This record gives structure tokens, sequence and C-alpha cells, in this order.
RNA sequence: GGGUCUCUACUAGAGAUCCUCUGGUAGGGGGGCGCUGUGAUGGGGUAGAAGGUGGGUCGUGAGAUCCACUGGACCCGUCACA
RNA sequence: AGCAAACUAAGUACCGUGAGGGAAAGCUGAAAAGAACCCCGGAAGGGGGAGUGCAAAGAGCCUGAAACCGGGUGGUUAUACAGGGUGUGGCUCGAAAGAAGUGAACCCUUCCGAAGGAAAGGGGCGCAAGCCCUUAGUACGAGGAAGGGCGAUCGGGGUCACG
């Protein structure tokens, strides 16, 4: 996990999970790396969620980078296949990101000022 | 049986098995009443016993000609009275009355959502015919089954 | 159909002799037809202290006067018994190929 | 991996089914080829309209033959000491599991499966 | 097979979607989360012999694991 | 098919490279698939087997294998033999 | 299949005046626990609701194929053929076993390019159809390689129309 930084308690992935499913239900997503990176140049999203299972890992290497020079937050989760189906695709997906939640915009800021602890004391 | 639409407590059935009947008459005979009212199928099939009207025949149809009580159904002037298959089928909607009032269903407003006739089991004799040759007698019984809904 | 006749083969066939070539060749033979050879005629066509390479079985009709070395796939045992009793030599085929002075012989004779 | 498509996807198969195949039944429910030999027979004789014969000119590219749609080459596994003759590595093969193999072998035959990195097809 | 009930029918919200599990009728428990063994199959309609399972009737402690799922 | 080479306890497999040939009846020759039983075996599988119905994938092909449902107790891979 | 005969009576039933000839047919379940009772019916191991059992193809009882028949799903039908294979379209099915968010499908740009290979323009010849030099082996050309955009269906199955 050379491009995964810094450890996330379990408790907080699980809420990454049902806040993309949400997001999916009531929001614009976008799937797959191709399509999450264009969205941070463009800085059209809000959330990025990344998988700590990518193999090879150059596929999503470049985001921790790119996502975090534009002042964007992001978080990791343990499975890409449980991932690629909260947003109801049948396959993987190895990132996500959010446009605008919608209705669950009351929780997405809650997981942005939780990882804020575990990111804050990182240096 | 078939239907798997219609939630069970609103649903009669009933079969009537073997009897002689032939499958060629008790094709038209299912396909006149399908779709119909209990009520409205019961005095039809009535007019048909004492020749008040024909009931049409659209398949098996040789040996019956042209009626004048035909209009309703179109393609075919052809119908007859098949009075030993009316009278089995007649007997199959008593049971299945009898069966709805055991439910607690509305009498008055039941219809025939499901009927159908299938081959049932045959008596093999033979006959004797003349230069001392063999031939076929068969008896051919058939089922008929029903459902009544609301 | 031997195992150990067709690990033969192979390496002959690897050796940059012509004369190990022509024996790998002769021992693909039909086995109706594979060559033999008596003593008798050994004795005939040589010369004392030479060499003989037979590409079958060498058998035991005749008698034999002078030394010679003879190399061949199989020996009979009475044959073999009337090779050594005149003061002669034998070897195999697979021997025949690592001896230092078989790299390099001088006199030799193809036979059957 | 791009010489895959080259050959398949624009030839579309012959199915090299039986002559009479499709008049009676007892012919039609085999669903397999045999070889036509009357003396009269048209399939035979090549003529025109008539279902190509067999022709050994038909066969796939080398390179590609005999391989899963997924570009790896399919193993037949039908217990757990299968797996611990690995060749290679999990690059090259995908891994099929007996269909007859119980629900509770299978369990911990996917698991073995799962943490040397093998590829499952009927997972 | 089914019409021994050891594979029980899980219905996901009233959906064209079953989702099939191993159900250990052993363990003589009455809201235990170890007698479901979670299988990934989504079946397309309901076969006849099969017994089904509301999703609000599962302990409480397995739903969670299908949630995710759905 | 032929020439030239490599590796392997080899009745056979796996490869590299160069040249040339490609309708077919009677017929002659070379390799393979499938069925039932026997001696072995790195060997295995099973109350979830064999068989059945529909559908995926592999092979020019004979065929092989998998998925869903059905089913309720036996069955297969490899080597050799009949 | 194995003796003709694995079974309610095999040389038994049955056929011939007689010598003689000569069949068919196995399987509920571990245990009868073989379906009490109530409504219908003249009755019926008959119908419906129940109940027994791991499980009712429950007595016509293991599994339960095809032909054949009935009902339904999806296409389609009263101006027009045989029938399968192909090309282009319409409507449908698509959970798994096939590909695919580590990117399906479809659009743009550039580059290389085998065999083959123009025309318009300019000039000349012929009554004419046309031909010759240049344009020019240029544009192009099966296949192949790179990049950009959009982004979730394709392969496959059923059926109908037209070539």
């Amino acid at each position: 996990p050379s491009y995964v930084k810094f450890e996330v308690p379990q408790e907080l992935a699980d809420k990454v999970l049902e806040a993309v499913k949400k997001a999916k239900d009531s929001g614009k997503i976008k799937k797959g790396t191709n399509e999450t990176t264009k969205a941070v140049e463009r800085s059209q999203a809000k959330l990025v969620v990344i998988a700590e299972d990518v193999q090879p890992e150059e596929i999503v290497a470049h985001l921790p980078l790119l996502c975090e020079e534009k002042k964007i937050p992001y978080v990791y989760v343990p499975s890409k296949k449980s991932l690629g189906e909260a947003c109801g695709l049948q396959v993987a997906a190895a990132s996500v990101a959010l446009m605008d939640p919608g209705e669950a915009k009351d929780l997405v800021d809650e997981i942005v000022k939780r990882v804020n602890e575990i990111k804050g004391k990182s240096s | 049986y078939p239907i798997l639409s219609i939630p069970e407590d609103k649903l009669a059935k009933a079969v009537i098995k073997n009897i002689d009947a032939s499958v060629r008459d008790l094709y038209n005979v299912c396909k006149a009443i399908r779709g119909m009212n209990l009520k409205e199928a019961r005095e039809f099939l009535n007019n048909v016993l004492e020749e008040k009207e024909a009931l049409p025949f659209w398949r098996y149809s040789h040996g019956t000609s042209h009626r004048s009580n035909i209009s309703r159904k179109w393609k075919v002037k052809s119908g007859r009275y098949p009075k030993k298959a009316i009278k089995y089928v007649l007997k199959l909607l008593d049971n299945a009355e009898n069966n709805a009032n055991s439910k607690g269903l509305d009498i008055d407003n039941l219809k025939i959502v499901h009927i159908a006739a299938h081959k049932g089991l045959v008596l093999k004799r033979y006959m004797t015919r003349a230069f001392g040759r063999s031939t076929r007698k068969y008896k051919y019984l058939s089922h008929i089954e029903v459902i009544l809904g609301e | 159909t031997n195992i150990m006749l067709r690990k033969l083969i192979t390496s002959l066939k690897k050796q940059d002799k012509a004369i190990w070539v022509r024996v790998a060749e002769e021992l693909e033979a039909p086995r109706r037809k594979r060559a033999y050879i008596n003593i008798y005629k050994i004795n005939r066509y040589s010369k004392a202290n030479d060499i003989i390479v037979v590409p079958g079985k060498v058998l035991g009709v005749g008698n034999l006067d002078h030394p010679v070395t003879v190399v061949a796939l199989s020996f009979s045992k009475p044959a073999k018994e009337k090779i050594l009793r005149s003061g002669g030599k034998v070897m195999s085929l697979y021997k025949a190929i690592q001896e230092l002075n078989d790299f390099k012989g001088k006199t030799v004779r193809l036979m059957k | 991996k791009p010489a895959k498509k080259n050959m398949k996807s624009p030839g579309k198969a012959i199915k090299f089914l039986r002559f009479d195949w499709d008049k009676y039944y007892r012919i039609g429910r085999q669903e397999r080829w045999r070889k036509p030999r009357g003396i009269d027979n048209a399939i035979r004789l090549e003529l025109k309209g008539y279902q190509p014969k067999v022709k050994i000119g038909y066969r796939t590219d080398k390179q590609i033959r005999g391989l899963h749609p997924s570009g790896l080459r399919p193993i037949l596994v039908k217990s757990v000491k299968d797996l611990e003759a690995f060749a290679k590595g999990k690059q090259d093969v995908i891994i099929i599991i007996s269909s007859t193999i119980g629900l509770r072998k299978r369990i911990e035959l996917i698991k073995k499966a799962e943490e040397l990195g093998l590829k499952i097809a009927n997972r | 097979m089914l019409k021994h009930q050891k594979y029980v029918y899980v219905d996901i919200g009233d959906q064209k979607k079953f989702l099939k599990v191993r159900f250990l009728k052993s363990r003589s428990e009455n809201n235990n989360p170890e007698a479901y063994v979670i299988l990934d199959k989504i079946s397309i309609k309901l076969p006849r012999n099969a017994k089904v399972i509301k999703y609000e009737d599962l302990p409480a402690e397995v739903k969670d694991k299908l949630k995710l799922k759905l």
C-alpha cells in the first residue's frame, strides 16, 4: 500500500460506502479512475474514494498527489469489489468521485471533518 | 395448477379426472366460456343443452355444419350441441362453486380465469373385422381443470 | 521401445564423427533386419590390434586368431568369452564415445 | 494481449452441423457433426448454397488457441492439493473449480486460491 | 434440492432479486448470526420449492453484511 | 512432407528454424475422440453423486467442461489392459 | 440383458384334433406413520381445505427423456410460398456460467502502407467512340500503429420484414 498514506479505522470505511450508496441514488457520481482524475482537473469533484487493494498500484498512484495539491479531501476503503457494488456496478471500481451528494450532504462533511484528525498529525 | 399472479386466497380450483369425453369436443367448449362470468357461462351452457343456441367449433369441425344461431364470435358459422361434454363441465363448475363458498368468496362476482382440457387414460379393446382381421376399439378419457377468481 | 537404446541413439547423433552418425542411423533399422556379425568374419577381415565397430550383436560362430578390440551394441555370452580368451577387449557403444583413444582413434573398421 | 480479437471478433464461426439436421428431430437433437458420404450428397460435393464441410484450414492461430476468453490458460482443479503445484505463478492461469466439490470444501478451496493471488472463473 | 429447506432465499425489498443463502437449521438458537452462510448468488426468479425469508426478519447483525452488498 | 538443431528414465512429449505442397469415389496408409469392466495411482469427489431441462465457454472436428433448476446415493482424472 | 421362466401359477396362461408351439410382468418410505376430521359427489387411493413425513409425480407410488396433446410468455399473421446460410433493419430475453469502470460501444486526428491505381487542369493526334505526354505511381488502397472525446453496454438467444 505505497500510495496509501494513513491508516483508517474500519468504523469509518463502512460509513464511506453507505455515503456513496445514497450519493448514487440522489446525486451525480463519477466512476473509474479515468473519470475521477478528470473530476479533479476540472475541480468538479468534492470527495475522492480510493481502494486499498488495487494491483498494480500505478493506476491510482497519481491521485493522492494530484488531489492534495488542489486541496480536495480523499478517503480510503479496504476493498474495491465492495466499492464498485456500492455504486450500482456488477464489477469492481478502483476509484470514485462525488459531484453533488444531494441528500447525502449531511454526512459527507462529517467524513471530511473526521479524517482531518488522522491527516492533521501526519506532518 | 398454473397461475402464479392473483393472490391465493382469492381463487377456487377444481379438477375432474378420467371422464368419457373427448378433447376434440372439449377444446371448443373450454374456449367459448374462457374468461366469462360464472353466471353468464352457466346459463349459456344450458341453452346449448336444449339447443336454443349452438356452440361454435373452431378446430375439430368435421361433420358439423352451419347453424342459424351464430354471429358473436366471427369466423365460424359452424356449431353444434355437444351434450355429453357439456354435462361434465357443469358438474365441474358445481365443485368449484362449492370450494369458493368454503373460502368465503362472493359467488355473484366469480370469473373463469383458467380452464383447459387434457388427455386422460385409454382403455384398449379390439374389434373383429372381415377376413379374420382385427382393429382398435379404444376409449379415450380426459381431465378438465378450472380456476375461479374475482 | 527400449529406454536405453533410445537414449543411446540420441547421443550418437550429437557426435561430430561420421562413424558415430552412421551407427545411429544403422541402429534405427527395423528389428527384423538389425545387423549382426559372427567371430569368423571378424577374423578374416582384420589384423592384430584393430578396432571393429559393429552396429549390432556379435555372435560366436568361428574362431579368432589375433587380438582385436570390438565395439558393439551387445555380445553373445559364448562370443564374449571367445574374444577375451584370445587376448582381445570388449566395449559398449556407450563407453566407446567417452574413451580418450576412441576420441581420436586410428585404424578403425566398420563391419557387419 | 491485443492479438485476441483480430482473429476472433470479425470472423464469426460456423456451426458445422450434420446434414438434414432441420428436417428430422432424431438428427437435429444430437447437435453434432457427422461426415457426409452419400454418393449424391450435396455437402460432400460442395455445391453452392450448402453449408461448408469440415476442413483443416479452419483452425485457429496457434498463439491464441485454447485460451480462456480472458486471455489466460484454464486449469481444472479437483482438490486443494492441485493448488500447491501452481506453475510459474498467478500471472498466466485461470482456475476452474470442479462442479462436484461440495460447499464445505469449496469455502476452504477458494480461500487458499485467493491468498495465492490466482484468478478464479466460477468463484 | 430446495425442498429440503437447507437453502433459503432472502427477499431483498420485494425486488425481482432474491439472494440465496445456506441456513444451518441446527444451532438451536433463535437470533444467532452463524446460522446464515452468505453466498453470492442473485436469483432472477423464485423457484416453486424455495423457502423465503423477509429481509426485515433477519438478525440485525447479519443485515449489515447484506445491506452493504445491496 | 522433407532438411538442419535443442530438452526430457522417451512405445512419447515440448520447442526453434529453412524449403516445398493443398479436389477427390473404389482402395491403401498415419494420428485422435467416445462407451462398459480389470490391475495400479501424484490421485481424488459425495448426502450437495449418477441421470434430466435450459443456457455459457473451449476445440476444424469426433467431443470436453462449467452455470441455474430438478433429483436422492453413488462417481470420476491419469497410466496400462480387455 | 441373463436360462424360454428375478414377479399372485413358467414350460404357467394361451393356440392346435394331434404330434406340437409358447408369452407378458421387478422398484412408496428408515418406519404404514397408507392421509383423522369438515364441505361437494350416486360412487370412485374421486375434487377442495387439512394432517403425516427429510421429501408426497399418495397406492396409476424411485428417477421421470422424446414423440403427441392443452394452457400461457415473446415475435408475427387473411396480396400472396417452399428453408437453411448470409447482409441490413424492427421488437423482445439477458442472474450465473462470456468481455467490461484496471474502461463496453461509438465518434475525431495523425502516421506507415502490400498487390493495385485515378481524375480534373495543360499540350498533341483521330470524321468519331477514343488515344498519347504531363499531372503521377500523386490522391487513394487491405491491413497495421499512435494519440484525444464521450462515457455503459457489447458478444449471445427468440422472432419478423426486405435483398
